[PDB]
RNA sequence: AGCCAGGAUGUUGGCUUAGAAGCAGCCAUCAUUUAAAGAAAGCGUAAUAGCUCACUGGUCGAGUCGGCCUGCGCGGAAGA
């Protein structure tokens, strides 16, 4: 990325997108933990949700810094600002409205910015690439100022000085603002809210600037510290610049047939590079590194080097399992991160066909490695196992990924509660 | 909960809804979240843990005898 | 039949045609005729109007005092007039009127349109609620209850048309 | 004046009156906060006892303003520790309200005639006296 | 509604009422106690 | 419960009193609190006395039945809902004006405390006697 | 009948010292206060709530309130 044509060099921006179950919610998880900063979707209509909430809070563990899109301003009964209100009050948050909502479903046209006080009005799906900004359409700039207003009040409060300096009837320039602002919304201050229909295409292409510009970079966002058999308060500063000893921290494992396996990570620190040596930290295991495959409008760009920050998918070594970290052999073996959610629903399971249940056991047992927000259980009374899941749906898509994946039905069952007697 | 087995023992105001405590068998809970999402709108949670046993005229024990045979 | 022993004492400004047994009312409204029981007899005797029941007719007291709240209402119409009114709850029902037309978007998949009946005069202070005014209090109502019936309150969010003064009596989806 | 946000006839063991999750699902819903909830609630409660429930007032306000005017636990009430029994009403009748003396009781009814005022103490006593047979046992003096 | 061959006043919001010769129960507080005939 | 017997005892009972007594007061309440009148009551005892019940009795023949034996003139209390309370300190005493001074304070309304012609007072502070 | 208020201060009655908080844990409770507070019979029930027990209070002023026996009716009551 580099910005609306407006813009200030190419930034490699990585992205992971989330989903939006809490089924599977260690996918949030540790993809909050795995991220910088974080982008708090919305329904201009819809507003904030039980899964808004529930990732709210998911984002709350990682203390991450959030900034709000509210998508779907074309979708009739969308109000940016009301969903800025459901945010403020369903969360408790300062939704600081770094934007403006020009229409509503009908008249949604573009975004008024309250700092440039000016309303990019783009073109629509495809072609939202007209940047041709308009400045203050009055009316919209009736209040739009005074949403600036908003803004300026958090940034006021971000330094001891600056709010004196506010006090002095003085603005804030294009640089003071963000950064005063972003200083701390670097540290989870306040969320900016922006709002836009990407299916329209309009808001977006703000939605990332004000992403360069406020999210914290590796380098704004404070170090990680790493975890060892005893973790210290810093058992190893895995600041951003990979100066330290390769240690990305692998937090996903994929599939491929044609690449065979295609596990994932963000490096946290040091640099790995087509072929070199490391250890399983966590599991004290070890193995080469050959043929990285870095995403970037995916061409299999087998990538023969990884870097700081840089999220990239390694294929081969043996093990990484979505949280384990990833180390040279100087191994800041932990990271901090054991943790996942623990089935909430459990459930026995069996096979269509009787001789079956040893595929279906294995099964659980791959697609177990597959999400850690899943586990399998074996009870001794009779035979059956219990896919112990996070919801319905997170071990339902599993129940029916034996079918898909191992290509074998199941009949799900309630487990066999284990009933002594005296 | 009630309706279900739970005996009330005590709830509270824990933050923005209450945490409520509850001895539930735990046959009554086998898919008491799934449960709870559709009558909280998702909103809410539940934790379970095995604490002891108890009884409860359910001669679904007496059922299960006949295994293998009768 | 205790209301048919109380005269309806004629306001200032409205005009009884006393014909027989059907009578008209004129007032600053209108003029509204009806039709009494035959079981009626009714007088003016200076700006009342008085009821009692016809011999030959054992339920005339009732009828007389059915009259008698016809003829009161009446008057009241054409001095006066009866204006009900009703709301739209839910989301993009909106009851728009065209003079005697009401463009209503309820979002079934057609634009209902109901075309007042002669003597109603529709209003809409906002897009979701209407104010009826008439001379007749059984016509208006009705007219308000047919209105209500397109497109009903509701029992668990009170989506529907309803009086604007209705109590609609809700209820939760489920447990479930 | 305030509206009904905190609404809870309800005063938990007044080492601290009314523990904010101590209570049960009702006080969850109560704006009021807690740096003021037991600073003159925990202290000033020495005007009868402390460590029991001291009935109170829920009057709060809008401006996050706390005024209320406790009235006192009833001597009764207080006949759990105070008047030696700790059972009360329901078996006062088939149980006794415990070994209670009007010497004292009346002593109570008068000297704790603050919170619960009237035309005439014998009013209070006669209140009181009511109090405790609510249980169908009151102090027999 | 209830076609009960025994209508009869379950509620203090109830009531009886014979539109046309026919006995319903009307109980204002619940849409249960609606009964028509007997 | 006011049966015609008990009704005529009742009234009786509280109008002898103000009959033969001083210049009392009675009110105009039919939109009050159980504490209102439950308050006031206790006020208007510590004033005077706690025999006044601060029960109503604005009924349509309560005062024209027990009223009428003395000074009938001030038989015009048959308005509406009427709670009264005596005044045994002095006819027109603070008690029989700190009604009226309440009157728009913590109360409804107090019937204007019209007072009594034992003597045919006229519209004047009743209290002409030098100290 | 209608219409205009009201159904306490212990009052979460201790009331199975979690409250079943004026109306499920359970019993008796006006005890100034009273017409009110029942200290429970649907609303929360965990309270609240506003109606609920009621009661007065007011309004205006003619019958009214209930039951018993009763007569005749009504329904109950669908086949080819
Ligand atoms: N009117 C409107 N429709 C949208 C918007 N965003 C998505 N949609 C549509 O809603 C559907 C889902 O959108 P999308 O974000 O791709 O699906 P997701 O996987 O649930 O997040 C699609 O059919 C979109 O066309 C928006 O901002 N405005």
């Amino acid at each position: 990325w580099s910005g609306m044509a407006k813009q200030y060099e190419p930034h490699r921006i990585n992205i992971i997108d989330t989903p939006g179950h809490v089924d599977f919610t260690i996918e949030v998880e540790r993809s909050m933990r795995v991220l910088d900063g974080a982008v708090m979707v919305y329904c201009a209509v819809g507003g904030v949700q039980p899964q808004s909430e529930t990732v709210w809070r998911q984002a709350n563990k990682y203390k991450v810094p959030r900034i709000a899109f509210v998508n779907k301003m074309d979708r009739m009964g969308a109000n940016f600002l009301k969903v800025v209100n459901q945010i403020k009050t369903r969360l408790g948050a300062n939704p600081v409205p770094l934007q403006l909502a020009i229409g509503a479903e009908e008249h949604f046209t573009g975004v008024v910015d309250l700092v440039k006080m000016k309303a990019i009005n783009w073109n629509d799906a495809d072609q939202g690439v007209t940047f041709e900004y308009e400045d203050i359409p009055a009316d919209m700039v009736e209040l739009a100022n005074e949403w600036h207003q908003n803004l300026i009040e958090s940034a006021a409060e971000a330094s001891e000085e600056l709010m004196e300096k506010y006090l002095g009837g003085e603005e804030l320039t294009e640089a003071e603002i963000k950064g005063a602002l972003r200083q701390r919304v670097l540290n989870n201050e306040i969320i900016l809210v922006t709002c836009g229909s990407a299916f329209k295409n309009k808001g977006v292409q703000a939605m990332l600037d004000a992403v360069i510009d406020y999210l914290p970079s590796p380098v704004d966002v404070p170090a990680i510290n790493g975890i060892l058999d005893d973790g210290k308060d810093t058992p190893a500063e895995r600041h951003a610049s990979d100066d330290e000893p390769f240690s990305a921290l692998a937090f996903k494992i994929a599939t491929d047939p044609f690449v065979g396996n295609l596990t994932f990570f963000r490096v946290y620190s040091g640099v790995v590079n087509s072929g070199d040596t490391v250890l399983n930290s966590v599991k004290a295991a070890r193995e080469r590194f050959g043929r990285i495959v870095q995403m970037h409008a995916n061409k299999r760009e087998e990538i023969k080097e990884v870097r700081a920050g840089d999220i990239a998918a390694a294929i081969g070594l043996k093990d990484v399992t979505t949280g384990d970290t990833l180390c040279d052999p100087d191994a800041p073996i932990i990271l901090e991160r054991m943790e996942f959610p623990e089935p909430v629903i459990s459930i026995a399971v069996e096979p269509k066909t009787k001789a079956d249940q040893e595929k279906m056991g294995l099964a659980l047992g791959r697609l177990a490695k597959e999400d850690p927000s899943f586990r399998v259980w074996t009870d001794e009374e009779s035979n059956q196992t219990i896919i112990a899941g996070m919801g319905e749906l997170h071990l339902d898509i599993i129940v029916d990924r034996m079918k898909r994946e191992f290509n074998v039905e199941a009949n799900v069952g309630k487990p066999q509660v284990a009933y002594r007697e005296t | 909960l009630s309706r279900r087995r739970g005996m009330l023992k005590g709830q509270e105001s824990e933050v923005t809804g209450v945490k409520i405590h509850a001895e539930v068998p735990l046959s009554e809970m086998f898919g008491y979240a799934t449960q709870l999402r559709s009558l909280t709108k998702g909103r809410a949670s539940y934790t379970m843990e095995f604490l002891k046993y108890d009884e409860a005229p359910s001669n679904v024990a007496q059922a299960v005898i006949e295994a293998r045979g009768k | 039949s205790r209301v048919a022993k109380a005269p309806v004492v004629v306001p200032a400004g409205v005009d009884v045609k006393i014909n027989g047994q059907v009578i008209t009312i004129k007032g600053k409204n209108g003029e509204l005729t009806r039709t009494l029981n035959d079981a009626v007899e009714v007088k003016h005797a200076d700006n009342t109007l008085t009821f009692g029941p016809r011999d030959g007719y054992a339920d005339g007291w009732a009828q007389a005092g059915t009259a008698r709240a016809l003829l009161n209402s009446m008057v009241i119409g054409v001095t006066e007039g009866f204006t009900k009114k009703l709301q739209l709850v839910g989301v993009g029902y909106r009851a728009a009127v065209k003079g005697n037309v009401i463009n209503l978007s309820l979002g079934f998949s057609h634009p209902v349109d109901h075309q007042l009946p002669a003597g109603i005069t529709a209003e809409c202070p906002t897009q979701t609620e209407i104010v009826l005014k008439g001379a007749d209090k059984q016509v208006i109502g009705q007219v308000a209850a047919d209105l209500r019936a397109y497109r009903r309150p509701e029992p668990y969010k009170g989506k529907g048309v309803r009086y604007a003064d209705e109590v609609v009596r809700t209820k939760e989806a489920k447990k479930k | 004046a305030k509206k009904v946000q905190a609404y809870v006839k309800l005063q938990v063991a007044a080492g601290m009156a009314n523990p904010s999750p101590p209570v049960g699902p009702a006080l969850g819903q109560q704006g009021v906060n807690i740096m003021e909830f037991c600073k003159a609630f925990n202290a000033k409660t020495d005007s009868i006892e402390k460590g029991l429930p001291i009935p109170v007032v829920i009057t709060v306000y809008a401006d996050r303003s706390f005024t209320f005017v406790t009235k006192t636990p009833p001597a009764a009430v207080l006949l759990k520790k105070a008047a030696g029994i700790k059972s009360g009403s329901g078996k006062p009748n088939k149980d006794k309200v415990g070994k209670i003396s009007r010497a004292q009781l009346q002593e109570i009814a008068q000297t704790k005639a603050a919170d619960m005022t009237g035309a005439d103490i014998e009013a209070m006593t006669r209140s009181i006296e009511g109090t405790a047979r609510s249980m169908g046992l009151v102090v027999e003096d | 509604m209830k076609v009960r061959a025994s209508v009869k006043k379950l509620c203090r919001n109830c009531k009886i009422v014979k539109r046309d010769g026919v006995i319903r129960v009307i109980c204002s507080a619940e849409p249960k106690h609606k009964q028509r005939q007997g | 419960m006011a049966l015609n017997l008990q009704d005529k005892q009742a009234i009786v009972a509280e109008v002898s009193e103000v009959a033969k007594g001083a210049l009392s007061a009675v009110v105009a309440d039919s939109r009050g609190v159980t504490v209102d009148k439950m308050t006031e009551l206790r006020k208007a005892g510590r004033e005077a006395g706690v025999y006044m019940r601060v029960v109503r009795n604005t009924l349509l023949r309560r005062a024209v039945e027990g009223t009428p034996f003395e000074c009938l003139k001030d038989a015009f209390v048959g308005p509406t809902l009427i709670a009264y309370s005596m005044e045994h300190p002095g006819a027109a005493a603070r008690l029989f004006k700190e009604f009226a001074k309440a009157n728009a304070k913590f109360e409804v309304k107090a019937a204007a405390f019209e007072g009594e012609l034992i003597p045919a007072s006229q519209i004047d502070r009743l209290a002409t006697l030098p100290t």
